[PDB]
């Protein structure tokens, strides 16, 4: 309490700072504006003079510079924190309830949020960038109108680190679920092994045939499955869990899995159980399974069962049964409570130390692509799909750009604004023609969907109505075109407008919580236009360049600033003194005034005699 | 010296050492050698318990950690871990806190490092601690190592590594030229016999501090030392009175009754400013010369009105000075005109001392100071009137006050700065919740009240602490942003503070506040008892039959505020945080049962109905928006009406709510003393209107839920 | 149609919306509960609950004393301060039996800290009574004055710097017949009785603050009590938030799941309001002597000095009273030193009755209060007693079909009782009530309720079907601490982070706290973002910086740059958070060691860190 008020009041005076006397003979006696940067008074009880924080800012902005040495080496503690945070990743958050400085994120009131910090380890820049880009593209395309064509458009309309991603895809042998799905959609060759349950399944012995079986679940729900009959030998490959599995006709006989931690081993074991197509787990199904992705589209029953088991499997472990175990070198058991045991283990699931690892394969196959990106090989088994794509997201060692129409809402609201205006400026000719001819379709363009999110819901229909009326006036008046205004104001009209009487002098866009304001007339921090250089700046980030179209009024009048009114340029003292925007509601048709639009400039305006209508 | 330890030792070990010494309350700056000693001890313990694991068969494998650290944690965690280990393995409970625990050997090991010879340290440690089945690991910087029974759990490689670490550390101290101090600081902690004798006064006091039937402390010590329980509790309970018992009253649905409300004259407004009846003289967009200064803004806002009349009193202050309020209002207007006549107007203008100003403030009505010796012989000299205020009946105007406080305004009252981007999904959920709530409540009247109070209180405090002996004038300004997006500046009235020579935080400054309004105070005069009402103009308002003229009233009232109350009113922004916390807690409570982030369907769904009111046809629901606005309004009302009565009633009624809840879930509840709880709750319903309305809400909820 | 927030509970279970019922969530502005009449009523009630206790006259302070221990057993449900020594000792013995060695380990692990603490440890703490000046004073200045006076009086052993040495110095000074106080030159001679009464004072602006001669002994006894509690499971101290949340769930799981389906379980939540009336320092001394059985005598004396001294505690009486005459419009104030002999016509009926009750105790303007305790000095010992009472509820001790357990933290208590039938539950609750009454533990029947197991609360940790709703903390100040730009930023961001970690602060609420933080910081230091249109003198040069920098995000918030903090990134220092983004020239200028401005919290030694004039 006391310190805050004391500092607030102390900073008020002109010279609240105390500094050594040397500053007298090192910095100018005042500023370029003649402001004094010090005072001759000496601190009580010492020889230090009194100066002002303006001197602090002067030193910060144009003070003498020195070499930055001993700083990176001395601060060895917080730098590692920065590296771990930035190079770390994240994951799905579950509402149920290295790791010594992230406590708030990992644990909360009643939810858990996974996080794996970084450091300087792991794979290279190109592979990680490709994996993350493919993950984002696939995840967004999951919810598109048609994932296949949309995904192709995103892949062909994006690049990685200044290099088109198609070249990397064709010249990079990196393997990943998202990358493999993108390659399959592109029609190239993908790995024979099929990514299921988050791990790569590679067959290396045995075979089976597909049969359609109807099975009654433990919850009294009948599901149709494509059960495989015949001995098969699979290897589950994963970074933190590698396993070797045998399967037979509706029977699991052996599974040896090695993982760094118990969680990965448990995940691999659950994946093996679900892949085994055992009747016992069918009888162990509880509840109604309707798992869907962000697109709410129903998935195949196997994926739903896998998700249900991943949610929890405590009620299933004890149902398998009890069998004996033999003590062997490099052999570990699996208790029902998920704990290794020397004397006992869970049925048909063992744990080894080294496991099956090391050598990989370089085999590729020709595959076909179905409606919703579900990659299926010639045999019939599902190879890949977005349902099996991991949720991990990290950082990009090199800049990655996404010019598509649905990747904009990734870099942030500022990025959304900048990219919407970039799209508007890049398509200036076509957008102008559409606005002139059939603007109704333009106002329904999906490319403006992100902007509708930034504009508050409570004040988006009224904003849209104001914009529609203003643009109708601009169209029906003629002779007063102004491209900058059109680009600035177009995106706000997307909503289904409604009639209103407000005369908006500024519209609000929510960026990073704080709401910025863009003025209908003149320049705004959100939208700046420099006519001296003819450049548009959006929040300090360039958005493109504007070229004046074959319509313009270079002699005053501007009809798209005040609804129902036409501004006639410079003010005239002869007419009625400066009015108020609210008062303008009483002027008669054709009346003129000297309204004060804003800032410190007066503009003469005449009330439109006609009336511009909208749908 | 500590710089070397900080730079060499890894951050985690130094952080653990800092926490450990903070637990014992020892400052590292004063004690330097012990800092290095503790850091080395922790380092050697961790190395002893590093890169060691136990395989699933039982054999020792080097890559379930073989060694578990017990001294690397705090006392509570270490004690819990050792208790659990002993209970599970049935091992003899250690006397002290061991440094490490070996799982393969299932035994507790202690680590010791000394500057002097190892043998003396081992001997003293064994004599002090070792009594049965205990092992100590002893090392030193001299390169000589030994342990108990010549048994080392660590292999040759680990022992050599620890020896090399100690040797390189010793070489570092030798190079730095401070190893001599390190060695000399060690002395073995000579444990000379400690004597603490109670004698003289303390012996008498101790002898006079024993239970009955005891003559001296020594007799009691001997008695307790030889004490062994034998059925004393059972005997006392058998001989205890049967009437003593905590009986459970069967709590059914019919038992509860509504709280008995007090009877008497209706309540009255006591807020620092009007809430439902405030009036604003506003400028849509301040672009005039000299912006930012509250005085110029107030002058400009005043110039927008031309309906001034000759002031006259409609509803007078019954127990107060009516004419002087009028005189001081006239003085305010004349002083403003005089300021208008000036050219070089300073930042603020102090009103000249006048009779009416002093009388309205209360300076001339303030009792003087004199010692009790010179005023004892006074016929009516009594203790301050610490008498319980008279009961006041519930009045409907507070209900309307809250109703209008919960309505939706048409301006952006609160402006908040920016933060970083959100990358984690939990960050996305948090941003979504915050943005939804903010969009909901940013247009509520509660935010208007918050900003008005903050501005008034900050200006008043700055004026009070700026000029001590000046009766300054302070406009009541509030800056907002309309829906259209124009910076509106509203002026509600004026305040004049008294003398502000403040030395204590609780010192009371007296001010006189004049507030505009358009409510006729002859409709509910009882609501207005502390105010003097003047009619200082007429306003033209547009209605379906043109511009009708209605009177413009002014409420003048003398109030007092303390610096701590000023800060409390300057920190009302926390009402938004509290209201969020409430809605977020409800979100989490409803989500946990369903086990999924439910904010998306909580806010956007617009299919939920939370009972938030009542109507003639029955109860009424609303939206999550209505819920958020109601909670924020309740928080602001609680902040403005801060009184012990409110907290008392809330605390005593929360228990009744909980018991009713338990009744709803068929938990078969019971009450030991229901009437006592009822009396405790009703003790807080005497005169306050806010608490009375809360009690009325509680009675409505009681009569509705049990149906 | 008319707002009614309470009606929310008509569909939402109350436990979910409990925050609705916390009106303040802060420090109110009135400070109701401190004065003189409150002390009068406290003393009167303390001596009333010991009505039948034996009366005696003290020999050193020359004041009466009341001893209710072993008095007649209560016959009515009203509060009783008749705590039996034998029952307390039996309860402690049973606690030791169920937890063997606990007292032994506590003693042997605390002897070192008893022999290790330095004198400066007493500097940390709350306000202290300065016998030299006879008024509440900061601990540090009180210590300085005490050492100065003792040095003047030839008691300089405390110069060794050991806390035990200073305690011995205090013992010697108290043994002296009289001492001198030199204030600045005014000399005051305090006799043996005067000094003794001063040293046993309890000032009242932890409502009560003892003097300085009793700080170290209180600290030692509280350290032992904390050490004993640590080994105790039912004890609610000194754990934090997560462990406290887990305690309720663990207790419920233990009591319910293990129980048979036939058995019925119930839970009672109770508040031990006015918890210090019925607990006497003599019973605490008895339990302390029992704890240190077969231990070195010096340690026993050091540990037993505290309750011995407190049993003769003297309570000060507020600042006084204020009288006013409306007829003559006059105001006057009278001190408490003149309250012993003064007319009772000035006061009202209740106040004059209280004065009549407390008249025969005021010694030298300071009442004598042997029985009862004062808030917030021996809380851990009270928790120890409560956990002993709880431990006396096992199936082996009860020797009955029913049984019980629960938690106690000395301010709230919860008890789960289960039995084969409803009559069994009634018998269990009644037996617990009587047993806790015998020891002097008082359960308020007007603020306690019983319901089927699953839903209850403890220390505001409301529990419903495995869900805890911790509401035991208030929101701190998110403002400028007033040191410097980097210092304030670092301390405040660390504050919000720490509150998030433990105090159970929601993420969105943390985000708004950071928002208000940025607002207040920019307003106070006048360092606004370059893009913003706000105007001030500092905005001029600041503006220049905004133009010069090639990376806006690199600039520090104090320098006008954007605030990139968020939930994910809060622990990192602000300077380190923008290290790479900062332009090379800006980095060199900012952290120049040769700057003229420079001759806990985690921050970098930038030029923004200066000492205010």
């Amino acid at each position: 309490k006391n310190p805050a008020l004391r500092m607030k009041w102390m900073m008020a005076m002109k010279y609240p700072i105390t500094a050594d006397k040397r500053i007298m003979e090192m910095i100018p006696e005042r500023n370029e504006q003649r402001q004094t940067l010090w005072s001759k008074t000496n601190d009580a009880g010492s020889d230090r003079v009194m100066v002002s924080p303006l001197a602090v800012t002067w030193w910060n902005r144009n003070g003498p510079t020195t070499s930055t040495v001993h700083y990176p080496k001395v601060y060895k503690t917080y730098f590692e924190k920065v590296e771990r945070l930035k190079h770390g990743t994240f994951g799905p958050v579950h509402f149920r309830n290295v790791y010594i400085e992230v406590l708030h994120l990992t644990q909360g009131t009643c939810w858990e949020q996974m996080y794996t910090p970084g450091g300087e380890v792991r794979n290279d820049d190109v592979d990680q960038s490709l994996i993350i880009a493919a993950r984002n593209i696939v995840r967004r395309a999951t919810v598109s109108a048609d994932p296949l064509a949309s995904l192709l458009e995103m892949c062909h309309s994006t690049q990685i680190g200044g290099v088109r991603m198609v070249d990397i895809l064709r010249q990079n042998p990196t393997e990943e679920q998202a990358v493999d799905i993108c390659k399959a959609a592109m029609g190239l060759r993908i790995s024979s092994s099929f990514s299921f349950g988050g791990f790569t399944f590679k067959r290396t012995s045995g075979s089976s045939v597909k049969r359609e079986e109807e099975v009654l679940t433990g919850n009294l729900q009948t599901l149709k499955i494509r059960v495989h009959e015949g001995y098969e030998e699979f290897t589950m490959v994963g970074r933190r869990a590698t396993a070797i599995l045998r399967k037979a006709t509706r029977r699991l006989i052996q599974l040896i899995v090695s993982g760094k931690d118990e969680q990965s081993i448990a995940e691999a074991i659950i994946v093996a159980m679900v892949f085994s197509q055992e009747d016992c787990m069918i009888k162990a199904v509880r509840g109604d399974l309707n798992f869907v992705n962000r697109a709410n589209q129903r998935l195949n029953p196997m994926h739903q069962l896998l998700r249900h088991f991943q949610k929890d499997a405590k009620v299933l472990f004890q149902n398998w049964g009890i069998e004996p175990i033999d003590n062997v070198m490099g052999m570990i058991g699996i208790l029902p409570d998920m704990t290794p045991s020397t004397e006992m283990s869970l049925r048909g699931v063992r744990v080894s130390k080294m496991g099956v690892d090391e050598y990989s394969s370089t085999e590729r196959v020709v595959v076909s692509i179905d409606r919703f990106l579900r990659v299926r090989d010639q045999r019939g088994n599902v190879l890949l799909s977005p349902e099996e794509v991991s949720e991990t997201q990290g950082t990009e060692k090199l800049t990655i750009t996404y010019s598509s129409s649905m990747m904009w809402e990734i870099n942030g609201p500022e990025s959304v604004l900048v990219n919407t205006y970039q799209w508007i400026i890049r398509n200036w000719e076509n957008v102008k023609i559409q606005w002139s001819q059939d603007p109704t379709m333009l106002y329904n363009k999906m490319e403006f969907e992100p902007f509708q999110s930034l504009v508050p819901k409570a004040a988006r229909g009224q904003y849209s109505g104001f914009v529609r009326v203003l643009f109708q006036q601009m169209r029906d008046v003629l002779g007063t075109f102004d491209t900058v205004q059109i680009i600035k104001l177009l995106p706000f009209a997307a909503a289904p407008p409604e009639q209103s009487r407000m005369q908006f002098s500024s519209l609000t866009v929510n960026v990073r919580g704080s709401g910025m304001r863009i003025v209908v007339r003149g320049n705004s921090p959100v939208f700046n236009y420099n006519k001296a250089t003819k450049r548009l700046t959006v929040l300090g980030k360039d958005a493109g360049a504007l070229m004046e179209d074959p319509d313009e009024g270079t002699a005053g009048v501007e009809s798209a600033v005040l609804r129902g009114f036409l501004i006639l340029g410079k003010e005239n003292k002869r007419y009625g003194p400066a009015l108020s925007i609210n008062e303008l509601s009483n002027l008669a048709k054709g009346e003129k005034a000297n309204v004060l639009i804003g800032q410190g400039d007066v503009v003469l305006v005449m009330k439109r005699k006609r009336d511009s209508s909208i749908l | 010296m500590e710089d070397f330890v900080r730079q060499c030792f890894n951050p985690m070990i130094v952080e653990l050492a800092e926490k450990a010494m903070k637990e014992y309350g020892e400052d590292p700056k004063i004690e330097t050698n012990k800092f290095a000693s503790i850091c080395t001890h922790l380092e050697v313990c961790f190395m002893y318990s590093d890169f060691h694991f136990i395989d699933e068969r039982g054999e020792s494998t080097i890559i379930k950690h073989r060694f578990e650290i017990i001294e690397g944690r705090d006392r509570t965690m270490a004690w819990t871990v050792v208790n659990s280990i002993c209970n599970t393995t049935g091992v003899e409970k250690p006397k002290f806190l061991p440094d490490l625990y070996d799982y393969k050997e299932n035994r507790f090991i202690e680590i010791g490092v000394t500057r002097r010879e190892v043998h003396i340290y081992y001997l003293e440690k064994a004599n002090k601690i070792k009594s049965e089945k205990t092992h100590i690991h002893i090392f030193s910087f001299t390169g000589e190592e030994m342990a108990t029974k010549a048994d080392y759990t660590l292999d040759e490689e680990s022992r050599a590594r620890i020896k090399t670490r100690l040797f390189t550390i010793r070489q570092e101290m030798a190079s730095r030229g401070l190893w001599d101090s390190f060695r000399q600081s060690e002395r073995g902690e000579e444990t000379i016999e400690e004597r603490f004798e109670i004698t003289g006064t303390m012996r008498r006091l101790a002898d006079q501090s024993l239970p009955p039937n005891f003559s001296s402390l020594e007799n009691f010590r001997a008695y307790v030392d030889g004490f062994e329980p034998n059925g004393c509790i059972e005997g006392k309970l058998s001989q205890m009175s049967k009437e003593v018992n905590a009986r459970i009253e069967p709590f059914l649905r019919t038992t509860p009754r509504p709280l008995r409300l007090p009877d008497g004259p209706p309540c009255s407004q006591r807020s620092k400013f009007l809430l439902m009846d405030a009036l604003k003289l506003s400028i849509e967009d301040p672009s005039h010369e000299g912006e930012g200064i509250p005085l110029y803004d107030a002058i400009k806002c005043m110039k927008t009105f031309f309906g001034w009349k000759e002031p006259n009193i409609i509803k007078p202050h019954e127990k107060g000075i009516n004419p002087n309020y009028l005189l001081t209002w006239k003085q305010v207007l004349a002083e403003l005109q005089d300021i208008k006549n000036e050219e070089k107007i300073p930042r603020t203008k102090n009103m000249k001392k006048t009779s009416q100003l002093k009388w309205a403030l209360g300076e001339n009505m303030a009792p003087e100071k004199v010692d009790f010796e010179d005023c004892k012989d006074v016929n009516d000299l009594k203790q301050y009137d610490s008498d319980e205020p008279e009961p006041r009946s519930l009045a409907c105007w507070i209900q309307s006050e809250f109703n209008k406080a919960c309505e939706l305004t048409d301006s952006s009252w609160v402006e908040l700065d920016e933060i970083g981007e959100d990358v984690a999904p939990i960050e996305h959920i948090a941003s979504m919740r915050r943005n939804y709530f903010t969009a909901e409540v940013s247009h509520c009247r509660a935010t208007e009240y918050i900003m008005k109070g903050v501005y008034i209180n900050t200006a008043l405090l700055n004026a009070s602490c700026a000029a001590m002996d000046d009766f300054q004038l302070i406009p009541m300004i509030s800056k907002c942003i309309t829906k259209e997006g124009r910076r509106k500046t509203n002026l509600y009235g004026f305040i004049i503070k008294g003398r502000s020579h403040l030395r204590n935080d609780t010192d009371v400054v007296n001010f006189v506040s004049m507030e505009f309004s358009l409510t006729d105070p002859r409709l509910e005069p009882h609501k207005w008892e502390k105010y003097c009402v003047l009619e200082i103009g007429d306003m033209l308002l547009r209605t379906a039959v043109g511009q009708v003229s209605r009177p413009m009233f002014l409420y003048v009232r003398t109030n007092g505020t303390s610096k701590i109350k000023m800060k409390w009113g300057m920190e009302m922004r926390r009402c938004l945080l509290q209201s969020l916390q409430q809605i977020e807690s409800m979100i989490e409570a409803e989500s946990s049962v369903k086990e999924k982030d439910l904010t998306k369907e909580f806010f956007e769904n617009k299919s939920e109905t939370w009972p938030i009111g009542e109507s003639p046809k029955g109860v009424e629901e609303g939206s999550i928006g209505k819920v958020c606005r109601t909670l924020l309004a309740k928080s602001v009302f609680n902040s403005l009406y801060a009184s012990p009565q409110l907290e008392g009633f809330s605390a005593e009624s929360r228990k009744l709510l909980l018991i009713v809840q338990a009744l709803r879930d068929n938990l078969e509840p019971g009450t030991f003393d229901l009437e006592g709880l009822y009396e405790a709750i009703e003790e807080c319903l005497i005169n306050d209107p806010w608490v009375l309305l809360n009690a009325s809400w509680f009675n409505s909820f009681l009569t509705h839920a049990l149906r | 149609m008319d707002v009614n927030p309470t009606l929310l509970f008509l569909k939402v279970p109350v436990q979910n919306a409990i925050s609705t019922t916390f009106p303040y969530t802060g420090d109110p502005p009135y400070s109701h509960g401190t004065g003189t009449g409150y002390t009068m009523d406290t003393v009167n009630r303390t001596h009333k609950y010991s009505e039948k206790g034996k009366w005696t006259t003290n020999t050193e302070t020359g004041a009466p004393q009341l001893n209710p221990i072993d008095g007649p057993l209560p016959e009515d449900n009203e509060p009783s301060g008749y705590a039996q020594t034998d029952c307390v000792l039996e309860a402690m013995a049973f606690l030791e039996e169920s937890h063997p060695g606990i007292f032994e380990n506590s003693c042997l692990e605390t002897m070192e800290i008893v022999q290790q603490t330095r004198v400066d440890k007493l500097t940390q703490g709350r306000q202290t009574y300065d016998w030299t000046l006879n008024r509440n004073q900061p601990a540090a200045t009180a210590l300085a004055n005490t050492i100065e006076v003792f040095r003047s009086n030839g008691l300089t052993a405390n110069e060794s710097g050991r806390l035990i040495d200073f305690l011995k110095d205090v013992m010697d000074s108290m043994d002296k017949e009289e001492m001198e106080i030199t204030t600045h030159k005014k000399k005051q001679r305090l006799n043996k009785r005067s000094y003794l009464i001063r040293a046993l004072t309890l000032n009242t602006m932890a409502i009560a603050t003892p003097g300085m001669q009793i700080r170290g002994f209180v600290y030692f006894v509280e350290a032992l009590a904390r050490s004993i509690c640590e080994k105790l499971e039912q004890s609610g101290l000194p754990v934090g938030g997560n462990e406290k949340k887990a305690k309720l769930a663990n207790v419920v799981r233990k009591m319910m799941t293990n129980s048979q389906d036939t058995e019925l379980s119930f839970t009672i939540t109770g508040d031990n309001t006015k918890w210090n009336e019925n607990q006497n320092p003599r019973m605490f001394l008895a339990m302390i002597t029992y704890i240190t059985r077969n231990q070195p005598e010096w340690f026993r004396n050091v540990l037993s000095i505290a309750p011995i001294m407190f049993s003769n505690k003297m309570a000060r009486l507020g600042k006084g009273y204020m009288f006013e005459s409306k007829s003559m419009k006059l105001r006057t104030q009278v001190p408490a030193e003149m309250l012993a002999n003064i007319d009772l016509k000035y006061f009202n009926k209740s106040t004059r009755e209280k004065i009549e009750k407390i008249r025969p105790l005021l010694i030298d303007g300071t009442a004598s209060l042997s029985p009862g305790m004062m808030m917030g000095m021996f809380n851990m010992l009270s928790t120890v007693l409560g956990v002993s009472i709880l431990n006396l509820g096992q199936k082996k001790y009860t020797k009955t079909t029913y049984w019980w357990d629960g938690l106690q933290s000395s301010d709230d208590f919860a008890l789960i009782v289960n039995a084969p039938n409803h009559e069994g539950i009634q018998a269990g609750v009644d037996r617990f009530y009587r047993t806790c009454k015998l020891v002097g533990i008082n359960m308020s029947k007007k603020k306690s309720y019983i319901n089927r197991t699953g839903t209850f609360e403890f220390t505001s940790f409301f529990y419903r079907y495995g869900f805890v709703a911790n509401f035991s903390m208030e929101l701190p100040s998110f403002g400028v601490s007033g040191i410097n730009e980097s210092a304030d930023m670092s301390v405040g961001v660390t504050v919000i982070k720490n509150n998030m970690i433990n105090n159970d602060l929601g993420p969105a609420t943390a985000q708004m706290a950071l928002q208000l933080f940025i607002k207040d910081y920019r307003y106070t230091y006048r360092c606004h973002r370059g893009d913003t249109q706000i105007q001030t003198r500092r905005a001029f040069e600041l503006g220049k910086l905004w133009e010069q920098t090639r990376s806006k995000a690199g600039l520090l918030v104090s320098d006008g740059g954007p605030n990139l903090y968020n939930i994910r990134n809060l622990h990192i220092p602000e300077v380190c958070l923008k290290w790479e983004l900062m332009d090379e020239d800006y980095q060199g200028r900012l952290c120049n060691p040769m700057n003229p401005f420079v001759s806990e919290y985690d921050a970098v030694a930038t030029t923004h860190s200066w000492i205010p004039k």
